[PDB]
Formats: C-alpha cells, structure tokens, sequence
C-alpha cells in the first residue's frame, strides 16, 4: 500500500491505499463520505464529481494515489459550519432541482466550480457547463434554475429570468 | 397442538437465544460514528453554596470537547427538569448543592478514560450550609431552608405556605369516624414502623446515548427507559423539539426494578451536549453513582394503629406517615397520588372505617421513594398492616393466624369497597390461608416453637424460632383514566397486531420489558386468541417511532393494561376474520363458531376456514364490504385495578449470641388470577423473594449527620449471592379478575410486597416471647445481636 | 469497473520517466490525464503491471512561442488550451476543437499529448494536428526525434512511437495572421466521438484561396490528412463547384466503421458535409 | 394500498404508507394530504415508507399508483381520525356532533364560534381525558381497494 | 502504549493499549465483544467474568496488558462453530436461568469453568462455586437447575 | 472505575524487580494478583506512576517443605493453596482459611504474598500467619531479611517492609501431626471481610492442651496475635472456665472499627465467639 496525505473538506487526511483504488472508492469506502455516487462505468455520468485543486474531477476516473497532496471538497463540505446551506444547496431546494437525489452531490460540486469559472453564466453556458453530469429525474430545467438562483444569490443581483 | 404454545404453557423464552450468546443490545453496547462520552463532576458536600466552578484545566485537556455547568443550561431553561411528582430537580447545581454526589458539571470527552481524567481537574468552591438528614426534624422552626429555588423561609405549620421543608400533606378516609372508634375501643394497638431506605440496584446502571442529527433536526435517544413514550413526550415539552422528530429507543435493559422510570440528569446532559456538539454523546453511570444518586426506595416512618375488641374484631385503622423524599420530590407516581396507593393499607381485612395521613419532607439526600417493586407504596402499606396485625395479636394474646381468619374479607364480599376507597376485584382469602397453613403444618409449628422456647428458658438451646406470616392484597394495573395519569396522560396501555398474508404476525405494545418476558408472553395471549403458533408472532416494545403509545412497565401493570389490550386487539382481528369466513362460506356470521384455529359452520362442522386461510383471504380475496388486510389496535383504559393476593409463611431460626438468622423454610402462595406462563411467574417470584430477603435482612442506604452517604457500594450494600439466598417453595390458587379480558392480574411485585413483612414478621415473632417489641429493619446480625444484648440474653 | 492491480510510479523528470518505460517494457504505460487509460483498465481491456504517472514532471506542461512555432507540452490539459489567450490569438482553432472534446471534468484532466498519443480514431486532436502540419517531439532511450503528425498514425491503436519513448511536446507552425479556421463535428451528444468531423485552416487573398489544409476525424482507423481535397481548393473562390471537388476527394479516402453512429456510407457522406460546413466557416473568418 | 396515521399527544404525527418513493416526493406530498384533512401543518408530520416491519402492507410504487391508492388511503385514514376528533370535541364542548362545524384546523360550535377546539387540543385530550365511550389516543389505518383506475 | 498479542475465542488479536486500560474495556470497546458486562465498580458482581488461561477472571480487575499472551474465552466463544449452543447455554434457557440477561454471560463463563473444576457438583457446591456472580432477577434457584441440567448433558456426551 | 495513567513493567527476576522498585522509588508499586491494588487504583485512592508486575518471576510461585518449615512463594495463588494436597496434609488450616477468602474469581488471581503484604486489616492471612508464627522473607537492594508476621503490621496500610523490598516467600513452621486447627469467620456475605474471625492451632495430650496459638482478624487496625489468650489454654482441658479466660484475654486486646459490620462493642464480642467456636473445632480435630 501507498501512503497518502491530503486535505478533504478542509481537514487533514492521512491514509494507506492500494494504487488501483479509485478515488471514488477511497472517498466512499475508506473516508465514509458517501454523498458522492457512482452512476456509470465509462466516465459519462458525473455523479462522482468532486472539487479537487480547483478542478471538477470525475473521481471514478482517478486513483486515490493521484490525489496525494491534493485538496478535495465533497458535497459534505459545502454547507457552512453554522448549519446554513450553500447558495447552491439552497437553490436546488428552492427551484426543485432534484428528485431522487442521486445526481445531486455531483451536480452541486460541478456547479460550485462552474460559478467560479463564470459567476454570471447564461442559460446556454449553464447547460454546456454541466454537460458532464447526467440526471434521470429532473429533465435539467429546474437544475438550470437552481444554478441561476445560486448565482444571483452570490452576486447580489439577478441576471436571466 | 405441539406448536401453539399459548396461554398456560411454560413456553421457553425467545429472549434467551440472544442473551445466552452475548447478543443482547444494551445501551453501553451502542457505538455510533463520532460518539463521545460524558460524565459528571459531583458534589463532595451534602449542603453548600457553590461559590465558583473552575473548568479551565478540564477544557484544556486534550480529548475534552465540552464542560457544561448550570450556566450553559439556564438559557435553555434546562438547569432544572420536571419530575413525575410535580416538583423540579436540579440538572446541574446552580447556586447550591443539596445532596452528596449531586451533579455539578458535565464533562464530554473522546472516551470514558479521558472523561474521568478531566472530571478530576474541575475545581469547585463550596461554602458549607447546615445539613438536614433527620426527617423527624425537618419541620422544626430552626430547620435549614433547603429548597431556596421554590420556597421561602416558613418555620411553622400555621403560615400561608407550609413549612419550607414540607412538600405535601395528603389525607384520606373518615377522620371523625375513625377517631370516634379509637376513642371507645376496648383495645388500641399502636407502633411506629420504619421502612428503611433501600435501593433497586439493577445490575445494569442508568445510561443513555443521545444523538442529535443537526442536519435533519432530529434527536435519537437510546436509553434505559421503563417508559420510553413518556420520556419522549417529556423531552419534547422541555427541549422544544416536536415528538415526530424525537426517536426514543429503549433497547434491551439489564433490569429496571423501578430505577429506570424517571429521568435523570445524565439523560438531559447527554442530550444538551449532543445538540451543542452535533455528535452522539454516551453517558453510563458507575455503581457508586447509581446507588447514591438515582431513585431510592422506601424511607417511610409509619405510626400505625388498630382499634379492636378484646375478642379480636378489628374496628378501625389509623395511620400517619412521615415520608423522607430527599432534596427534590422525584417520587414516581400517578399525578394525583403523592403517597402512591398507600391507602391500600387496610389490607385483606374487613374494617368499617379508617384514616390515613402522609406528610412528605425534604432532606439533604438523593431523590426517589417509589422504586424496588413497591407498586406505588404498596410495599409500605402491606408492611404497615401485616406488622400491625402481629402487634395487635400480641396485645390480644391471640394467635395471629386466627386473628387474620377472624377478619378476612370473605369471597362473597367482592367486589369489596375498602374503607380508604379502593374497590377490590376478587379474592378467596380463607381458602388460600388454609392451603398455606396446611402445607406448612402451621399448628404443629406453633407447638414446636413453644417447646423450643421452653428449652431456651432452661438453657438447652441458644437458637430461637420465628414463624412469619404475611397475607396480603396487592393493587396493580394503574389505571382508570378517572384518577390515574402520568403528567396528564391517562394510564392506559396499548397493543397493535398485524397479520401478514402468509399468517405470521408482528405485534407491538406500549410497555417495556426489563426482563419480565414480554416478548415471550404477549405472544402466548395472541396465540390462544387466534390459533396462531406463538413462534409465528414477533413481539416488540420500546421504539417510540413504531410501538403504539403506552405508559410503560412499572406497577406490575403490563399484564393488566397491555395484556388486556393484546386480547382486545386480537378479538378485533377475530371478529373481522369471522366476517371474512362468513363471506367465503356464504353464511351469516351468526351461523359460525370458533373452534381453536378455525371458524366452522354450526351443524356442518365439515365446512370451515382456518385463521391462516382467513389471513390470506384478507389480502387475496378481500370481501367487497370490508377493507383488505387483517390487523387491529387497542388502547385499553382499565375499569379498575387488579388485586392479586398471597399467603406467605417463613420459618426462621436465630442464633441469639451472634444475631445470625437462617431461613429454615419459605413458602409463597400467590394468586394472580389466570396464569399466562407458570415458568415466568415462578421466576418473578424467586427474584422478588430474594429482594425481600435482602431488604428485610441486610440492605440499606444511610446518611450520617454530615450528610455523607454510607454503604452505597457493593462493599456494604447487601445483595445476596447464591450462598445466602434461601430455597423458595411456591404455590398458587387461581381467582380470576372479573373485569380483565383474560382474567389475569399482575404479579411481578407481589413477592417483594408480601415477602418483606413475612421475613420481618418472622424475626419479630422469634423474639416476641422475650418481649422485644417491634424490631426495626434490617435484621442483620449486629442489629439482632443488639436486640438480645438489650434483653439480657448474653449474660 | 475495477482495474487489475499495478505498481505506481511518479518519475521526477522526463529522463527518469523514459528510463522507467524502457526498463519495464510493455507492462508499463505512461499515465497522463487517465481519461482514456483508466476507463479501459476498468473494463480490463488493458491490464498494465505498472503505471508511470507523468504528473510531477513540470517540464511537460506549457505553451511556448519558439521560432516560428508554438510548442505545447504533452501534459497540457484541454482546459488550459481553452483558457490560453495566446493560443486564442495565434491558433484559435485549438480552442474551438477542444470545446468539442468530452466534457468539463474530462477537459480538466485530459491532456493534448494523451489525445495525440492515445491512438483511438475517435480522438479529435490527431486530425487537427495533421491539418496544422504539426510535428511530435519524442524522447526515448536512444534520444530525441521528431515525427510529423501526418506520419504518426498507422492504424487503430497503432502509432509510430517506439518502446521507451514519450511524446514530450507538439510543435505547431503558427499560421498566418488573418487565416481562416474551423472544426466542425457531428456527434450524437456531448462527449461522443464524432460521427465525422473536419478541421480546416485556409488563407485567402483577393477573393481566392491561397492555402488550405483539411483533416478528417473518426472516418477511418486513423485520422486522415485530406491532402488532395485541400489542394483542389487552392486558387478557387471556395464556392459550391470547388467544394464539390474537394468533397469527392475527401470522401474517397475515408473508410469508416459501422457502429452506433450509423453505417459507413453515412459517415463518409457526413465527412463531406462537415468539410463543406468547415470550409464555409473558415472562409468567412479568413482575413 | 394503505396508510397508517398516528397523532402524538403534543400534536405532531407519524404516518406510513405501503408505497415506496424513488424520488417522486411522497415524503413531502403525503403530508400535504394529511395536513389539509386534519389541520395539522405538514411540517408537523413525518412520512415513512419502505421498512416492511413498520409500514402497513402495500403493493409498492409503480403504475403511477401511489396517488390513486395510498393517497386515497391517506385521506380515508385521516377522515377516520377527524371523525373521532369530532366526537371528542362534542364531548368537550357539551354539544351534539351535528352542532359542530370545521374551520381549517378546529371544530367550532355553530352560531357560537368562540366555542371551539383545535385539532391540537383534541389530540391532547384524546390522551389526557378520553371521553368514556372512546379508546384513548388518536390514530387510524386504511387499506384502500380502489373501485376503478384513474384516467388522467 | 504497549503492544499486546493474545487469543480471544480462538482468534489472534494484536493491539496497542494504554497500560491502564481495563481488560473489560479492551474486550467491549476495542474488540467489540459486548457480551461481557459491567455491573459494579468494586469487583463484586462478576458480570465481567471471562475464562482466561484456564481461570475464571473478573476482567474489570485486570489490565489488558496483563493479558498479553493469554487465551481468553468470552460468551461469544461458547457456541460451537456450527452455531449449536453449549450445554450451559441450552440449560440456562431450558431451566429459565435468566430474565434480563445482564448477568448471564458472566454466569455462563463462570459456570463453564466450574464444570471443568467439578463435573458433577452438588447444589451446595454449585451455589458456593458461583459465589462471585450476582444476579438481580432470578433468585439463583433456576441458575442452579441450569447448571445441573448442563452437567447432565455434558456427562452424557462421551 | 477509571485509574490514573501509569507505566507498566514486567521484570524477569527478583533482582530486576528489586532494582526497578529501588530506582523508581515511592511512585512504583509491585503488582501481584491485583485484587486489592487495582480496586483502589480504580477509585484513585492509589495513583502510582509505575506498576511492577511480578507475573514473569517463576521463583515467586511454589510450595515446598524445607526442614521443619513449609515455604510458600509470594505469588502462589489462593486457588493453588486450596489445591495443594501436600499443604492440606501439613497445614490444613490454610485451605480452610483460603476457602473463606473472597470468591472463586478472586482466588484464581489473589496471592498469598499479596494478602500478607497488603496491610488491610480485613485480610484473613495476616492473623493466620501470626497464629502459625510464620516468617516473611523480604529481599531488597540491601539483601535478604526476615520479619516475623507477628512484627510486620503497624496499622492500616503501615507495615515493616522497606523501600525497594519485595516479600518473596512465607516460611511457616509445620505443627505436629494430629494438631487441631480451625479458622472461624463471621461475615455479612460471601466475599466480605470479617466482622471478626479467629485462627487457632493447638495440640493435646492426655486430655490437656499442650500448645495453643490464636490470631484475630479484622478486630483492630492490624491483625492481632492473642498471646495471653493462647497461653491461658495451655495445661487445661479446654473446658468452659478455660475458654472464658481465653475469651476475656482476647477481647481485651481488640479495638475494632465501627462500620457496616456493626459497632466496635459487637465486634469485640464476636471475636470472642469466633475464638470459642474455633477452639472447639480445633479441640475435636486434635
Ligand atoms: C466520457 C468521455 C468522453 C470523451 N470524449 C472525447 C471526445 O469527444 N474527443 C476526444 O478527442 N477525446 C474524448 N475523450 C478522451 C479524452 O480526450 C482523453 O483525455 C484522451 O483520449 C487521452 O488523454 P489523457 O491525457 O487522458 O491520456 P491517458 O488516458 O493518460 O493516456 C491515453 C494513452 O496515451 C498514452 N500516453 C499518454 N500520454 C503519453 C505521452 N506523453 N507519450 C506517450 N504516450 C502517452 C497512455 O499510456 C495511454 O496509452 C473522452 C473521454 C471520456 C472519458
Ligand atoms: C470482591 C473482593 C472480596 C475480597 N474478600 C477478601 C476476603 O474475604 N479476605 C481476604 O483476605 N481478602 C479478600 N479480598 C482481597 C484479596 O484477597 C486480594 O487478592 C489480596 O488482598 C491482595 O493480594 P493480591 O495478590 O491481589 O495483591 P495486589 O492487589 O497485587 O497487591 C496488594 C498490595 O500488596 C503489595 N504487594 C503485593 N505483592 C507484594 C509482594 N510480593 N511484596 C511486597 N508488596 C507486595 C502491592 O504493591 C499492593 O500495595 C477480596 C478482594 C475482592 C476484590
Ligand atoms: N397473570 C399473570 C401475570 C404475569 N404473568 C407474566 O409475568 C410477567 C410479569 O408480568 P406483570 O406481573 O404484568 O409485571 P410487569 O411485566 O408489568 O413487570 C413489572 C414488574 O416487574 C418486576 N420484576 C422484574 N423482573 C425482572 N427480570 N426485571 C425487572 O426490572 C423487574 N422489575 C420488577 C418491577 S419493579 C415491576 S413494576 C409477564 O411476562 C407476564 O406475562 C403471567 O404469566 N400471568
Ligand atoms: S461514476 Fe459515472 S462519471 Fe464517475
Ligand atoms: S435527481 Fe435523480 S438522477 Fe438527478
Ligand atoms: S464489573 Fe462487577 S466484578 Fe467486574
Ligand atoms: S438475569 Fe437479570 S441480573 Fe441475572
């Protein structure tokens, strides 16, 4: 096993991992951060998306050893310490951007990075910007609304309707 | 036939499979992610002001996450908690401590080792106040003002509030009539009987695991709760969390014996800590804290009088009790009954009139009172009367068996309104007394005793023989909604029974076993009612989310209340099954008769439908008139209590030179009506008689003049081993309760209620020929040595 | 889903990586962004015994102007290509093509050198590099060499790389200021490899095409450089008749797969439609 | 399909159904049906499905059946509770049941609207002072055999 | 911390422990063998009894470091590998030798050693022989029956 | 319940254990069976910084006869004492006593040397050893020495042992064959320390007592050797008058605690009654 030291949700982590362990499995199985999900075996769905050194990463397509030294945020890391939900978390509820909830951790973690790339995106930019994330329940329309809501919240001013 | 295992069967217990393999799930077995451990800094003083608490060194210690004091609780209004008696008890001491080992701060740490280290770091500054431990002095004009939080100074009895140490005065019965009888009676027999402070000491102490899920806003609370639904409702009322978001779970409980009815400071502090920290907090007390800071039992000083004719007819009873409640009145009881059912103290006897008064007082001691198989102070009631019978009999120069026989309520008098207001359901006392006397060879024992006494006087033996008798009437199954409630919830209980398509059953009840076998016996009731084998039925209790609301297990109430509900719910199912059968067989319901496990068509017994078939039909071919499925609920409001009874006889030999008493024989006849599981009843009796032996012969918790708690560890607290515990001989009669759905009375507390007077009467009887008077319990060797020393037996 | 076990290596330099790949042989593969290799390990189509992760080699990431070329390090990610103002100025076709590759997560990880080296005919970079006349800089145990992108691809997963070698950088001649460009892709959804795609770079003067080059993606077992199709555009006005000739010459070198994207005949025709459309957009952009 | 609804002494609710959501919002929407029937806020109601030890027997969620079947059962079981509550109100207010009228979350005396009992008050009363002909508590079950499909 | 190695219920165990960790806490907390119970804080009750190197030991009155190299059996170890209950486990059920179950692990572990010390004990020998074990529920009478039942079953086996 | 932290040592030899105890000083305690020490650590009445476990020292366990003595290693358990048929042939009072100590679990662990060394007047072996005129062999950094059991106890947890010493063995003179013996204990229940107990050994010839020795347990802040009480028996028929005399002389030296076992006056009388009963059972044996 390989020795790794990293930061997850702002906390230091030290672990031993086999090289072939996928990051998704280290996070879920070893760290017990079960918010991230597995929806596919070909890297299409994005349900495993985490934020890693300022990037949206599909954690099913990376080995945990590759994340040595990294800083990761998972969905468990999004809410404030005072209980209050992030803008995105709130917008997903307000706009009914989830049903089964299975894509939601990965959608929110992608969207977290999207809004840092582009704080005021158009609808087309939002749709394109979440192209790596599949949802079966919502038909995306309310997800777009949720991300618009969160942006407008962060920015202090609305953009598109 | 072989599979049914219904009512009356000695069905082997389903619990035993897991418990014999260490696969019970008790509170301290629970481990949750992130769970911390909490425990208390406790008072070294019985009565003192708290000048300061320094927690800084404890907070600084690695692995310490919080140290709560009353200052943290106040703002939540949780520095006091309500009690069942309608007082409040301090959660963490605020301005003052009032008993030794009272909770002062709550340390929460990585584990119980670090917690214990951090407790020793907390520094409390005290200022001593005068200690009050003698309840006979509690209402003197210079008695210390204990409860500054609720009382002002009030030094006498004729002010606009009671004395500041007076909790309550409660009276019942006909004062004028009783006094008039005592004024004219030929014989008046008076004694003051103390029932000394003891403790239920369950082998598992009190404990909990609180888990506030901050993300969901939901509290889960595992704990040692005899009444888990009541605890939910209380936690709701005091925390502000709604009941649907409080998930109380009483898992397997390692005995309760009344110690686990009420709430303790540790439950409240674990909860608060978990709410603050957002992770689980376990609290498990050690034995010395259990014995010295959770519910004591007894502590009644009973001035007890009987008025009689010279020929032995009892004309009246007059009893006044001084009750020592400790520092807070936490005494579990129905809300309208501050001295429980002490007004059953006229016992098994037909007396015209009686009067009872009870005064409760505060002292610098742990709280409690009602615990340890008391049935709500029936222990004390029965001791009072069965001791008074003996001291009256001495004064009359009558055999006390004959005095009882002369005065028993007769079977034709039931239901019998007794002179302090309870209406006894059924009883055949002369038959049981005769069976008992014949079995033990009573009149021959008395001749033997008389010969042994003469030998003693001739110097031929140093042993004396006593014959203890206790003929008792219990009152259990609280209770009718008119007068029995726990903090405003009527004392009903409940059962829900659901039959699956393939004919097995899940049933839940609003009680909670702590070893009494409910998971075995409730299934036996259903098995007989429905013809479904007991093993095809799963019984559950204790998860407030799932079990129907009930009032818990205490007051031997499970069989009276939930056992009734079980039968009545089963009978709802049966009635629906009859309608399904009528539909299937194309007859009128009135043409059907039940025959063990099936309905048959009257006159065509060939035509029938089994319960198993009817269960499947309720899902597969539901009659169009009716809902699908086959289930029912009953919440059972009892019409009256049940009044089981017993006739106990003890033969005791005592070495006057050492004081060492040895039980020769103990015979215990109990009649609890219909007997669901004779094996379980027998076990309940064995256990309760062992307690009775312990209480009468050795157990105590004491306090010294400084308020130090004495004897509150297993170094001193008498729990018998297999070596000391007598062999028990048990017997029965069956006198059903007329009002109960299966005629069954409670029984679990009977052995202790009846047993303590039996043992004490035996000891007192041994010495009666020497004119010892009433000997106060416990009857351990040093105390019985002192009896003989004072009678001149040693020189 | 689960790969077979392997030993993991993090060389500190190009030299060390090359020494490792040489020592360990075919049982060792370089690991770049991992967004083609890890997926096939997960299906156990690939079971390497060693992964040689290039991530600690800082030298392999970068976009450099050198001479009359831009030189892009093999570990440069798609995301970095898109974010480059300098590339957007000098080689705007790269951004356009990258934004048609995969999805945001994959683009954060996947590298230009891995896209070029992988050998899947579905990759978009190969034919773009052929269009641009790029050269691939390889380093191996025998030293450095250069292989034109036009000569690098021999078959599906069959390239000109030799044992022990790493593709270290891609050297792209900077096209003239004002050139036209387009990458036109037909695909079933975001992330899908092309049914057909065409890369075009051209220049114009005075109404006429001066230069033209065309690459075709995923319409044979390799990328294709449609040499004759580009040549026949030079001198013309890039109108429908000129395009008709180019389309015929392009279609004629295709040899598509028949798979879920459609039959081979469809994909050949789509190569021609993508070409027309790419030429039209590059024409407009030119100047 | 089926529903079981239990009102606690302090007026919050646990309710279970024989269906099982996979994202259709039952935990939200079944509470809405109950809330309107009983005048207890939806937030005061906990909905559960899917544990066969605890939920009443049902046939599950498929065929868009949840609303037709368990949603019907939920309403019917809640109406059973309302009927018991009306009996308790009549006993407490010392009137006949036919003298009572429902106003969102309470029974008022007809022509004397100042005389009323809320559902919350009735729930407590069912535990504290059960009228002598009724059982204590306040809960109900319904297993709903539909008479037809619904045809949206 | 000290490194210890020992055997519990036939399985190797290795651990790093503070010397002050009591053996009962090592068993319950680190090993998650929660059959053994704590009933007191003065060594009287025997609820924590285990079988250790051929002895009945109150594991609340020993440190885990003292058990280094030991072989310990707890209640979890008593059933056969096919699940079949030991004679003692069966006897306690058949004779109603438990109610709340809290003393039962320690009573059965003590009794396992008692019937090795004396395979055919009289009632006086049984009562004395379990003198270190307290029960609150049973009044001991059915525990004696359980032990006698188990002795009869054991004595039938060969 | 929870002890304070300590360091734990397992010396391989007496010499190593004495070296450790000598070096570490007052803040180190020997650990034998642990069934007095661990309970007082768990209350934090004891907070030693080091425990020196004697478990690996094989020379501390054993029962042998050497000349006219039996020598018992300090680490020999109560269970082992009871099990020794060799000890039962020579010193049958030891088995009788040991069966009155504690309970089976405690007897598996508790040692004779721990019982002797502990210093609690509740322990049974001290007064037995005084009755038998046993000697305690002590080894420390200055070498071996011997202290009579009769001289070993000064008060509750105050004994003649010095810093760095271990009690390594108990040397017990073997009474004559045919001697009488008894240990008679009054207690509240199994496991309890005595309200009072008496140890008696005596020999007879021709209907007369030739030798007698009496120890008294837990009726003072130490064990007691009732020298005068034993002497007054010698030369008598062990009849009423003689027993009354011994009882008086024995009671006179008691000074019991007043605790849960009863007041001091009771316990003084019980020392007498135990003594009478023990002499009677010894007489019958002799
Ligand atoms: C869902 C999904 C959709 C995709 N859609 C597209 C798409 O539309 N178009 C497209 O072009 N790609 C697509 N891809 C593939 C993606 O662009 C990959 O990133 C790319 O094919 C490989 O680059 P990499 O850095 O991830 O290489 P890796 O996966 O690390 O390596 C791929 C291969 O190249 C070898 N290798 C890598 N670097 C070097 C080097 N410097 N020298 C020698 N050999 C090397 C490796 O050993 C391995 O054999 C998609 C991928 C996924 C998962
Ligand atoms: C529930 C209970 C009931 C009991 N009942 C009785 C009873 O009825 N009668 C009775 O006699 N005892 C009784 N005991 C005490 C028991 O016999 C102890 O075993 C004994 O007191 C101490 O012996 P140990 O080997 O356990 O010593 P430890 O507990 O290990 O040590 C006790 C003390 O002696 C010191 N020590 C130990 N060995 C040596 C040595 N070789 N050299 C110098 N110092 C040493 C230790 O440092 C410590 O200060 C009871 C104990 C328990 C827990
Ligand atoms: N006519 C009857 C009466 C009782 N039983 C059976 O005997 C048992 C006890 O029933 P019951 O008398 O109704 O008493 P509870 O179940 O309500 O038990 C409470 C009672 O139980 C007592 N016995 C205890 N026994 C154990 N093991 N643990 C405790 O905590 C106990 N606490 C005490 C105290 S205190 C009390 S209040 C049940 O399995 C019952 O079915 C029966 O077979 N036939
Ligand atoms: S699990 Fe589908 S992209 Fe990772
Ligand atoms: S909410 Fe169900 S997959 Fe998106
Ligand atoms: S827990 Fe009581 S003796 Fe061990
Ligand atoms: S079965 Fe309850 S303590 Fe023994």
């Amino acid at each position: 096993k390989a020795h790794i030291e990293l930061t997850i949700n702002g906390h230091p982590v030290e672990a031993l991992v086999e090289p072939r362990t996928l990051l998704i499995h280290f996070i879920r199985e070893q760290q017990n951060l079960t918010g991230a999900h597995i929806g596919c075996d070909t890297s299409h769905c994005g349900a495993c998306t985490v934020d890693l050194d300022g990037m949206s990463v599909k954690s099913c397509t990376m080995f945990a050893v590759q994340a040595n030294g990294a800083s990761i945020t998972t969905i468990e890391g999004m809410a404030a310490p005072d209980g209050t939900l992030s803008a995105l978390q709130e917008g997903f509820r307000m706009m009914h951007g989830l049903q089964c909830g299975y894509c939601t951790p990965g959608m929110i973690m992608r969207s977290h990075r999207l809004l840092q790339e582009n704080p005021s995106p158009t609808e087309a930019e939002i749709r394109f910007g979440i192209g790596g994330n599949l949802c079966r329940c919502t038909g995306y329309q309310n997800i777009v609304k949720a991300i618009q809501y969160a942006a407008a919240k962060i920015n202090g001013v609305p953009f598109e309707e | 036939a072989e599979k049914l295992q219904g009512m009356g069967c000695k069905r082997k217990r389903v619990e035993d499979i897991r418990f014999t393999q260490g696969k019970g799930n008790y509170v301290d077995d629970v481990k949750l992610p992130g769970m911390l451990f909490g425990d208390f800094v406790r008072s070294s003083h019985a009565h003192a002001r708290i000048k300061s608490i320094d927690t800084s060194k404890a907070k600084a210690l690695p692995g310490v996450f919080a140290v709560l004091t009353a200052a943290d609780l106040k703002p939540l209004n949780l520095h006091y908690m309500p009690t069942l008696a309608g007082d409040v008890q301090a959660v963490l001491a605020d301005e003052k401590v009032l008993f030794q080992n009272q909770e002062v701060a709550f340390v929460v740490a990585k584990d119980r080792y670090v917690a214990a280290d951090a407790i020793e770091l907390v520094e409390v500054d005290y200022e001593p106040l005068p200690v009050l431990v003698d309840p006979f002095k509690a209402m003197e004009p210079d008695a210390p003002l204990l409860r500054e939080d609720i009382k002002d100074k009030m030094t006498g009895a004729h002010g606009a509030r009671k004395h500041h140490n007076h909790i309550f005065r409660w009276e019942i019965g006909d004062k004028e009539g009783t006094d008039a009888t005592f004024a004219k009676a030929e014989v008046v027999s008076k004694d003051m009987f103390t029932y000394h402070r003891v403790h239920p000491s369950p082998l598992e102490t009190c404990q909990c695991v609180a888990s506030m899920d901050k993300i969901k806003g939901e509290l889960t609370l595992w704990g040692t709760f005899q009444a888990p639904h009541v605890i939910r409702t209380v936690v709701s009322l005091i925390s502000g969390l709604p009941e649907h978001k409080i998930h109380v779970i009483a898992p397997d409980i390692g005995g309760g014996f009344g110690n686990k009815v009420g709430a303790y400071s540790g439950y409240v502090c674990a909860v608060v800590a978990s709410i603050v920290l957002g992770v689980p907090v376990k609290w498990v007390e050690d034995r010395m804290e259990n014995l010295s800071t959770t519910s004591f039992a007894r502590d009644y000083h009973m001035t007890t009088e009987l008025a009689a004719t010279k020929d032995g007819k009892i004309l009246a009873m007059r009893c006044h009790v001084l009750a020592d409640h400790g520092a807070f009145d936490a005494c579990a009881d129905p809300s309208k009954w501050p001295a429980g059912f002490m007004n059953i103290c006229t016992g098994s006897y037909d007396m015209p009139v009686a009067h009872l008064a009870v005064d409760g007082v505060y002292t610098n001691k742990a709280s409690g009172g009602v615990a340890y198989r008391c049935s709500f102070r029936v222990t004390e009631a029965v001791y009072a009367i069965e001791r008074a019978i003996e001291t009256l009999a001495q004064r009359l120069e009558m055999d006390s068996a004959d005095l009882r026989i002369k005065n028993f309520i007769q079977p034709e008098q039931f239901p019998y309104m007794a002179p302090l207001g309870w209406e006894y359901d059924s009883g055949n006392y002369p038959l049981a007394m005769k069976k008992a006397m014949d079995t033990v060879g009573y009149h021959q024992l008395r001749a033997e005793q008389k010969a042994k006494q003469e030998a003693f006087k001739r110097g031929e033996t140093r042993e004396i023989m006593g014959i203890g008798i206790s003929f008792f009437t219990e009152i259990v199954g609280a209770g009718p909604s008119k007068n029995c409630d726990i903090l405003g919830v009527s004392m009903f209980d409940s059962a829900e029974i659901r039959i699956h398509p393939t004919g097995s059953v899940i049933a839940r009840m609003g009680t909670k076993s702590q070893g009494q076998g409910h998971e075995t016996t409730y299934a036996q009731i259903i098995a007989t009612e429905l013809g479904i084998p007991a093993d095809d039925i799963m019984i559950e209790e204790g998860n407030t989310d799932t079990a129907p609301y009930g009032l818990g297990t205490y007051g031997s109430r499970s069989t009276p209340t939930a056992g009734a509900a079980t039968a009545v719910a089963a009978r709802k199912i049966k009635a629906k099954a009859q309608m399904i059968a009528a539909h299937m067989l194309e007859v009128h319901e009135g043409d059907l008769e039940w025959d063990v496990d099936r309905f048959r068509v009257k006159g065509l017994p060939e035509k029938f439908k089994t319960m198993k078939e009817l269960a499947w039909a309720s899902y597969n071919s539901p009659p169009p008139n009716l809902e699908p499925g086959l289930e029912a609920v009953n919440y059972y409001d009892p019409p009256n209590m049940t009044y089981p009874f017993g006739a106990y006889f003890c033969i005791m030999d005592i070495d006057v030179d050492t004081g060492v008493a040895k039980t020769r024989r103990f015979y215990a006849l109990d009649d609890c009506g219909t007997r669901i599981n004779p094996m379980i009843i027998e076990g309940q009796v064995h256990g309760g008689l062992t307690e009775a032996f312990a209480v009468a012969m050795g157990q105590e918790i004491r306090y010294d003049e400084q308020g130090n708690v004495l004897g509150a560890s297993f170094m001193d607290f008498f729990l018998p081993t297999a070596v000391e515990t007598p062999k028990w001989e048990t017997d029965y009669t069956v006198t059903p309760s007329p009002h109960h759905p299966i005629g069954a009375k409670g029984v679990g507390e009977s052995p202790h209620v009846g047993g303590v007077p039996c043992f004490s009467n035996a000891v007192n009887d041994a010495y009666a020929f020497l004119n010892a008077g009433h000997i106060q319990m416990p009857h351990d060797a040093w105390r019985l040595w002192k009896v003989g020393e004072q009678l001149g037996l040693h020189v | 889903m689960i790969p077979g076990s392997f030993d993991y290596h993090r060389p500190k330099s190009i030299a060390d990586a090359v020494a490792l790949l040489t020592k360990l042989g075919e049982d060792a593969r370089p690991l770049a962004g991992g967004h083609s290799l890890i997926p096939i390990m997960k299906t156990r189509l690939a079971t390497p015994e060693h992964l040689v992760d290039l991530r600690d080699i800082g030298d392999l990431v970068g976009i450099r102007e050198e001479g009359t070329d831009v030189v892009i390090g093999a570990m440069t990610t798609q995301h970095a290509l898109i974010g480059s103002d300098f590339l957007a100025a000098k080689l705007p076709i790269i951004r356009e093509t990258s934004l048609l590759i995969a999805d945001p997560q994959i683009r954060y990880m996947g590298t230009i050198g891995g896209n070029a080296a992988n050998g899947d005919p579905g990759n978009d970079m190969p034919a773009l590099m052929q269009c641009l006349g790029a050269a691939y800089e390889l380093t191996g145990p025998e030293g450095a060499r250069i292989v034109a992108a036009r000569d690098y691809y021999q078959g599906a997963y069959f390239t000109a790389i030799e044992p022990g070698e790493l593709l270290t950088a891609i050297r792209i001649p900077v096209p003239p200021t004002g050139h036209g460009y387009a990458y036109e892709k037909l695909k079933r959804k975001i992330g899908d490899y092309a049914t057909a795609a065409a890369a075009v770079v051209l220049t114009m003067s005075g109404g006429k095409c001066v230069t033209a080059s065309i690459g075709l993606t995923n319409v044979a077992n390799t990328p294709l450089w449609a040499e004759e199709a580009g040549k026949v555009l030079v001198g013309t006005a890039l109108d429908k008749p000129a395009l008709d000739k180019a389309v015929a010459l392009a279609e004629a070198i295709t040899a598509p797969a028949s798979d879920g994207r459609g039959p081979a005949e469809y994909r050949t025709k789509m190569a021609g439609v993508m070409l027309r459309r790419a030429v039209e957009r590059a024409k407009a952009r030119a100047k």
